[PDB]
């Protein structure tokens, strides 16, 4: 849940691999795209509530 | 005898230099640890919520 600890973006899962004198992690990460604009509002009134 | 005197002076200055270098190495390692902690705090507390 801590951001940017494993990968750049939301983290999903990882796989370790060996090396001659170390370890190599493959991180699977989720990244959004294709945005839009819309118009927002914080709350909606109805019947005074 | 000039060579004797120069030998003594070189020896002493050399130990002084080596001591200074070793102290610098220790301090640099400590600063590196502190800056790594600072980078972690910056990347975790600012870009998101803790």
């Amino acid at each position: 849940k801590r951001v940017d600890f494993c990968g750049k973006g939301y983290h999903l899962m990882s796989f370790p691999q060996s090396a001659p004198h170390g370890v190599v992690f493959l991180h699977v990460t989720y990244v959004p795209a294709q945005e839009k604009n819309f118009t927002t509002a914080p709350a909606i009134c109805h019947d005074g509530k | 005898e000039a060579e004797v005197q120069i030998d003594r002076l070189i020896t002493g200055r050399l130990q002084s230099l080596q001591t200074y270098v070793t102290q610098q190495l220790i301090r640099a390692a400590e600063i590196r640890a502190s800056a790594n902690l600072a980078a972690t705090k910056m990347s975790e507390c600012v870009l998101g919520q803790s």
